């Protein structure tokens, strides 16, 4: 069992741009392959034979390496080429992938479409309030987000995958509590610290 | 289009051949697109064996498969890592054709270093860690024989670095016998072998070098010791101890250091055994018997048949390997006649008066080797057609009588094939016949009876076709007379090579103790490119020390390497010069190993006649070079013996006539074989001596020089070289 | 003309078994291995084993020995992987995928297999409304992770948020669509949702407060 | 006739020296004639103190001498045999000046590996197998110090490689008391140190090689640990055990890895041990008093001088030494100021608050050195004079007055002397001017008071004769301004440099943290012959990373090592280009060590501005290298600190732009420094890339390739490579 490594874990770099690619492994190998994989979707096969291109892949692609340090490289990089490839070594029994090179998209930030949602009626009626908070469209991924309670500072994050399209992520946060101690209070109060300014963005509701 | 470098290096001109594996006396093996199939020879009628999806389980792992004589199972091999020249270690995995499936159950461990079936059936024994185990059956637990192996101390059934390269030319050293009763196996034991020890520098990521270290007697250095063992397979059993029995060697090669050189299986109660004493003169074939009631094999001195020799060393490497009939009472086996002629002789099982056996072949001329045994015929290669030491063609002569001794393979096509390799079948019903030159290699089956072709297997005519449009050289095999006697070379000629006109001479030597450098073979290598692209004429030499050609030849070189065959390598470029197309001003000459020794000694020898010269990784003293080898043409570096010599015939000592040469020296860090001390010590004599010179290290490259990318580097750095020193 | 599809989900008790099927059509079935995957959330890609349809022949990856079992039939063109005897660690994708000889060159959906102790729950879903439009519909307290989340049958734009977190047993996922200020207020949209495992099929519409 | 390669390696046209030992304020040693005569300053005579004849009674074996303090005995040393750059091993005998005689009796040992005399009245301290030996007088027994000594496991006295070749200089690791009282020594401990392993070949009779083996730490490494002990040499005794006193280090520096860097005995019962984290921007010097009731050593935290760097690392290469007071109670210390520019500046005993010390000068520009410290007036070297970092001058500052700061060298000859070093006398009464450049070197004597010369010592009179019929190359010294700021450059320029023409250049690096490679100094050398006589223009550029010109220009690579003082070459060249006396289409580099390293990146940049060049012994990557020096300039090997800038500067990586340039890559098999593996490494990933390069390795040599044959080889094969180059041959 051949050990590889993907050089790097996640590689950022824009439309149009160089982008190479390098499985490392621990012992020698003949051939090197390559394969495609989206999140929530199956791998596809990219490059076979080192340096070869499967039956209906782009031309934009090219492989190369041997030893112990194969390599790929993506020439006019599209937005539709963000996913993540996997280096598979098959000239050792058995088989083995090297734990991914996450293909990023840089382009141009943006700030997030900050909306609140209070708890619908249907939810209050099952014992419990779920106050919903939703960022829509941003490049900038770190963020820091705090919920206030009247002013007084079970708290859940969800986020998106880039998009094939715009490059693109999101986030919800969401606050769940029962709706004795709902009713207990008047103010909720959602806020960010996300690439544009240092002081507090602004966005919240009221009974 | 010239034949490039480019060419040379990508391989762009396939020369095919055709491997097949005989299984039965009409029936062979042969690999398709990756698929094994299996043709019957009787009909004309293929039959799939083992398609390629059966080695895809495995991926592109696979190395080489060996399917069980009974063709029940298929030993597939896998995870291959190279060590030595013949040595490896892989993984194993049988699979059971009948049923389609694997045995998952006791399988073969990691890292074996050897396994192989039984003659007949489909016993397993392998070596692991220096161990011997047997299976009986693919799916039974392993019978451990022996538990005293140790890396690089202790080596049950396998070759210790010695042995391996020089004596046995594998890295086997265990032998079942015919029905599978008994295996035998050698021991062999480094304790006080002295170490070589160098540095691995391996991938860039490596902070500290790993130092390698090898057990490698060096000239008249401690020897590994050896033992042979004969262990019975078909008693083996968890519930009793497992007790091999050992044969004691001769008593006239065990009064001091020898060696154990061949092994052959006569009967399921009978085995040759080859020794050898440490000086190489003297060998001892004993022919021992299995006594049914004590548990021990007999080895009576009344079938103990000596070799010897007087002027050199016995036969052209080792001693040669016997030949039995069926009945297990006579053998026939290759040695030197009165006149120093290489032939067949007949012995049988006990030894006659003074050594004697019957001639069935004789004259000026030499049998290479035997082929086949039959009931009624013997199958040979040997030099005799046309008087050419270097063609090669297939023979058959009846034992009831000598006269009968016809030619199958000297009239074929006598353009396109001078030089025949053969595959014979089972019991010799069928043969593949192997055409390697000088015309493009040509491959054919035939039936034994008539001498019918019944197909062509590969004719090239792929290559042909891609051929069509490039510059060809072409390949002059022929002979000059020196005092009396005929010395043959050869010329790799530019394309349309003009008599007239003066071309640069590139001497290619290898010119060690039985070599053979010109022969009619066919091949397209780095000489091709030097003379389609860069018009230069690229010419070998089969001086004195050369083979196939009388051991008067051979021998001439006995206790003096060094001397007469780099010598008469001088006076060959000498004879090319008077031939008057050769430009005196551009003679050039290099050679790989011995070739390298030769190349820098012609070079050291201030003859005046070659103007540059490259070696690769050259011996530069024999007092660097293994024991096995070395004193089997020098004998020991002692005052006793041959130390004169020893200190007379290095390099180092020639430094300062370097001064009038250009001279590219290259050796592969990691070579195991000839170290790289040896042109560690070529350069430090250099500069010692103020001689400017040009050098390469291959860093963790062996004596091949064989990784793709150092391949293709050190033949465009020679080439590079050349182009400087002729243009 | 290479279509490889597999069996739905799978939510099993640590203990039990389950077989998961690969459906090959458009070629000669009987001519290309079939090599299974596996990849736990997050993890690198692990193999598995695999077979050669024509004889049954199987060679498996020696941590997967007992785990997994391969079979094939030729009728019908399928092939199998028996995963035995289950535990917490079990718990990934699983993928059958062709060899042309060379590499992995068809891969098939890829088969969720959940093992865990805990009862089906059905999701409970809530539409949210406001009060440039952004609205919402919440997904929460469901256990096996697909829910397929679908907005007026089909109608795709401006839809994130979409991966869940498994919160004390419950997966608690979240979604939306963002429309003009004309499209929604006096107009429908409804948020259809679905789950499988508890034979669940919601439709909840997005209402002005 | 021109100066030739052959008078280059044959040493036809010696430049001579003038080397003197001060064993007084007013007398020194010197030698002629293989005898040593004594030398009084205070009058113009001079003394036979030591004939030849002496020398004769061990043949041609003497390598070197030691006088005593007290001029009763002297230290005769021979059958040297060296080990790495400063350690060597060698027998000793003692000689007796009073009696003229040979003490026969309790001998040195064969095969030591360090001795000293006492700092006065002739004391003897030795190391031999590692262990400690104090010797009180000449004829009587030895006591043995240590018992722990151990080959290459544990030193008691010696540093270990990696102290001997970047922390001390030096093999030694032992300092006596001032009046002889005590011994301070170091022990090191290897045993967790990984093992650098080659082969070395030996003489061809030799059948099998041998593998040489050295505990190295290479970068990120286990190092070596260190312990510090002081042993009372007045109480040895063979009836009672020797048992050493041991001082901890400071509470700062123990809490991880860390060196010792420097010690220095202030008085008889006070000494300063300077240690050094492993991350060196931060060091400590320890004043330490011994407590006579308790026989214990006090190191009190008010008596730590910590010393940090905000943007490199702490000193040029180690923390600089401290030149303590007559009374013990203030200290001297070059230490970079406010501007980054290394000053001379004054710490008493205890540290203050925030530890101010008082900088006793100020200016753009650095004190090299501080050569003497006496009661009123302190001895320094600086770059000052004329704003020339590569000129050297003597320089007196009043103690009590800061303003009066006199230049002692500055004006003797201007056009000749502009590179000066000093050797003062024990009070700082008489003192050696060493000229050794531009011109030809010359060494004189001159009294403190006057400053008046007393006589010339040597003025390479018969070097200048000889020299009359050679054609000379001359030195250009000068600047470029990039970026606002001066860099400069020196040409050694083919004899009557004619600016219309267009040369052939050759670089000439090295390129180093504080390197200098421009300077006003004078050497006959390799360089000399290549403008001499090929008529190439041979020239040196102090980039971003070069020394004596402020921390601003030496910090500036910083965890950064193989980046601007690559670019900054290949733009010196450019510079050199503009100047239009250079043939663009000839244009070389070439380095030693660091130089190697600098000229194989250099060549992999893929600039385009060099035809070919020249790098031997070159690092190759830094995690190859040993961890003092490289972690100094890099940091760790780890993806939490420097990893990958490891990663970036390797010259393998760069391989595949060596296609459009001529390389030649020459390293020593035996090089225990910049390891064969490392040229090893840039070949295996050059024939990888399949471009061609010409190699060449030298069988036993070490870094120097100084075995006398190789030294010649390797010239004159360089040689051979600029010709065909540059179409002269």
């Amino acid at each position: 069992q051949i050990v590889l490594s993907q050089s790097p874990a996640i590689l950022s770099a824009s439309p149009g741009e160089k982008v190479t690619m390098t499985c490392r492994a621990s012992s020698s190998v003949n051939n090197m392959h390559w394969y495609q994989q989206k999140p929530g979707s199956s791998p596809k096969p990219w490059l076979h034979g080192t340096s070869n291109l499967a039956s209906g892949v782009p031309v934009r692609f090219s492989g190369s390496g041997s030893g112990t340090s194969f390599s790929l490289t993506i020439s006019r990089v599209e937005a539709e080429d963000a996913a993540t490839y996997f280096c598979q070594q098959w000239s050792n029994h058995p088989p083995t992938f090297g734990g991914g090179t996450k293909l990023e998209i840089d382009r141009a930030d943006a700030a997030p479409t900050v909306s609140i949602f209070p708890p619908s009626s249907e939810q209050l009626t099952s014992g419990g309030a779920s106050v919903v908070c939703f960022l829509n469209n941003f490049y900038p991924k770190d963020i820091n987000v705090k919920w206030k309670i009247d002013g007084s500072e079970g708290v859940l994050n969800s986020w998106t995958d880039q998009d094939s399209k715009d490059s693109t992520y999101s986030m919800s946060s969401t606050l769940t509590l029962t709706k004795d101690e709902y009713e207990r209070h008047n103010s909720y109060t959602c806020e960010a610290t996300h690439k544009t300014s240092t002081s507090p963005i602004v966005k919240s509701f009221n009974r | 289009r010239t034949y490039t470098l480019a060419d040379y290096l990508k391989n762009t001109f396939r020369v095919k051949s055709y491997s097949l594996r005989w299984v039965s006396d009409s029936e062979y093996l042969y690999k398709q697109e990756n698929n094994i199939l299996l043709f019957n020879a009787e009909h004309g009628n293929s039959s799939i064996f083992l398609e390629n999806s059966t080695f895809e389980i495995f991926g592109d792992s696979i190395s080489d498969y060996s399917v069980s004589p009974d063709r029940l199972f298929v030993l597939l091999e896998y995870n291959y890592v190279k060590q030595w020249r013949h040595s490896y270690t892989a993984s194993y995995s049988i699979y059971d054709l009948n049923k389609r499936q694997l045995i998952t159950e006791e399988k073969i461990p990691n890292n074996t270093q050897w396994i192989t079936w039984s003659q007949e059936g489909h016993k397993l024994a392998y070596v692991w860690k220096n161990d011997i185990y047997v299976k009986i059956e693919p799916h039974l637990p392993s019978h451990r024989i022996t538990s005293t192996g140790k890396e690089n101390v202790i080596f049950n059934g396998i070759n210790d670095w010695v042995y391996e390269e020089e004596i046995f030319g594998a890295y086997s050293a265990l032998w079942w016998s015919p029905n599978g009763t008994f295996l035998a196996y050698a021991q062999f034991n480094d304790t006080g072998v002295p170490l070589i020890e160098y540095s691995f520098y391996s991938d860039e990521s490596l902070q500290y070098p790993k130092t390698v270290w090898i057990p490698y007697p060096k000239a008249g250095a401690v020897n590994p010791t050896v033992k042979f063992f004969i262990v019975n397979t078909d008693s083996l059993s968890s519930t009793t101890t497992t007790i091999p029995m050992q044969i004691t060697a001769p008593a006239s090669v065990t009064t001091g250091d020898h060696y154990l050189c061949d092994v052959a299986w006569v009967s399921e109660d009978r085995i040759s055994l080859q020794w050898l004493r440490r000086i190489q003169n003297y060998s001892v074939m004993a022919i021992c018997d299995y006594d049914k009631t004590t548990l021990v094999w007999n080895c009576p001195t009344t079938q103990e048949h000596i070799e010897t020799s007087a002027t050199g060393w016995c036969g052209r490497f080792r001693p040669a390997e016997p030949h039995f009939t069926s009945d297990g009472s006579s053998f026939y086996k290759i040695v030197s006649d009165k006149d120093g002629y290489k032939h067949i002789c007949q012995f049988q099982k006990d030894r006659k008066p003074e050594q004697v056996c019957t001639f069935i072949t004789k004259g000026a001329w030499e049998v290479i080797s035997i082929e086949a045994l039959t009931s009624d015929y013997l199958y040979y290669i040997s030099n005799e057609y046309k008087e050419m030491p270097g063609g090669r063609n297939l023979y058959k002569i009846q034992l009831t009588d000598h006269t009968n001794k016809k030619c199958l393979s000297c009239d074929l096509n006598p353009e396109r094939c001078q030089y025949y390799s053969v595959s014979l079948s089972k019991e010799a019903k069928y043969y593949q016949l192997g055409c390697r030159g000088p015309g493009l290699p040509l491959y054919t089956l035939h039936r034994s009876t008539d001498q019918k072709e019944l197909r062509v297997l590969e004719d090239n005519s792929a290559l042909d076709k891609m051929l069509q449009d490039v510059q060809m050289p072409s390949k002059k095999l022929d002979f000059i007379v020196l005092n009396e006697t005929r010395f043959w070379y050869q010329m790799i000629l530019p394309p349309h090579f003009d008599k007239s006109k003066k071309y640069p001479l590139l001497i290619d030597v290898y010119a060690g103790p039985c070599s053979q450098k010109a022969d009619a073979a066919f091949r397209l290598n780095w000489a091709t490119y030097l003379a389609s692209t860069e018009n230069i004429i690229v010419a070998s030499f089969d001086g004195r020390g050369s083979g196939y050609q009388g051991d008067k030849i051979m021998h001439a070189i006995n206790k003096r390497l060094g001397t007469l065959e780099v010598e008469d390598q001088i006076e060959a470029a000498r004879q090319f010069l008077k031939m008057g197309f050769v430009d005196s001003k551009r003679v050039a000459i290099w050679g790989w190993s011995y070739g390298g020794y030769v190349t820098s000694m012609v070079l050291g020898s201030g003859s005046g006649v070659f103007k540059c010269g490259i070696a690769v990784a050259p011996v530069s003293r024999w007092e660097y070079y293994d024991s096995v080898y070395t004193e089997r043409y020098m004998g020991l570096p002692t005052p006793e013996d041959n130390l004169d010599h020893y200190r007379n015939s290095t390099v180092m000592s020639r430094a300062e006539n370097f001064k009038q040469v250009e001279y590219l020296l290259i050796h592969g860090t990691a070579d195991d074989n000839v170290h790289f001390q040896q042109s560690a010590q070529i350069s430090k004599a250099l500069v010692d001596a103020g001689v400017d010179f040009q050098a390469m290290w291959y860093t963790d490259e062996d004596h091949g020089i064989a990784s793709s990318t150092a391949h293709q580097h050190i033949y465009s750095h020679m080439s590079h070289f050349l182009q400087q020193c002729f243009s | 003309e290479f279509q490889l599809q597999q069996s739905g989900p799978e939510l099993v008790k640590p203990g039990a078994s389950v077989k998961i099927s690969c459906k090959a059509s458009g070629y000669s079935f009987t001519d290309y291995n079939i090599n299974w995957m596996k990849q736990s959330n997050g993890k690198s890609l692990e193999w598995i084993g695999v077979v050669i349809p024509k004889y049954g022949t199987t060679n498996y990856n020696q941590k997967f020995q007992g785990k997994a079992t391969l079979t094939v039939d030729q009728s019908s063109s399928t092939a199998y992987i028996q995963l035995n005897s289950l535990t917490s660690e079990d718990s990934a994708v699983y993928y059958c995928t062709r060899f042309r000889d060379v590499f992995f060159d068809v891969w098939g959906t890829g088969t969720t297999v959940t093992v865990s102790s805990a009862k089906t729950t059905a999701p409970s879903v809530y539409p949210l409304a406001p009060v440039s439009v952004t609205l919402g519909c919440l997904v929460k307290g469901y256990f096996p992770e697909p829910v397929t989340l679908t907005w007026n049958s089909g109608s795709s734009s401006g839809v994130h948020t979409f991966p869940a977190l498994l919160q004390s047993g419950l997966y608690t996922l979240s979604s939306s669509v963002t429309v003009t200020s004309n499209t929604w207020p006096s107009q429908t949209i409804t948020c259809n949702v679905a789950h499988p495992a508890s034979s669940t099929k919601v439709d909840k519409k997005i209402v002005p407060r």
